[PDB]
C-alpha cells in the first residue's frame, strides 16, 4: 500500500555552522 | 610507492598516531611527511637521508 505522503517546510529552520567533513585522508 | 605515494626518504616508527580512516600525514609546506604501512598499520615518518 502506497498512498500515504505527509511533509512540511518553512524554507528555513536553523542556520548554525554544521556539516563540515574531513575532505580527504591526509 | 605506498598505494601510489612515491618518493623516497627514511622510514623510522613514531608516536603520530593517525587516525583510523587517515591514510598519511603532509606538512604545511605540503609534503609528505608519514604514511601507513597498508601490510601492518603502523604510522612511518618520511624524512631524506642527507
Amino acid at each position: 500500500q502506497c498512498v500515504n505522503l505527509i511533509t512540511r517546510t518553512q524554507s528555513y529552520t536553523n542556520s548554525f555552522t554544521r556539516g563540515v567533513y574531513y575532505p580527504d585522508k591526509v | 610507492n605506498f598505494n601510489g605515494l612515491t618518493g623516497t626518504g627514511v622510514l623510522t616508527e613514531s608516536n603520530k598516531k593517525f587516525l583510523p580512516f587517515q591514510q598519511f600525514g603532509r606538512d604545511i609546506a605540503d609534503t609528505t611527511d608519514a604514511v601507513r604501512d597498508p601490510q601492518t598499520l603502523e604510522i612511518l615518518d618520511i624524512t631524506p637521508c642527507s
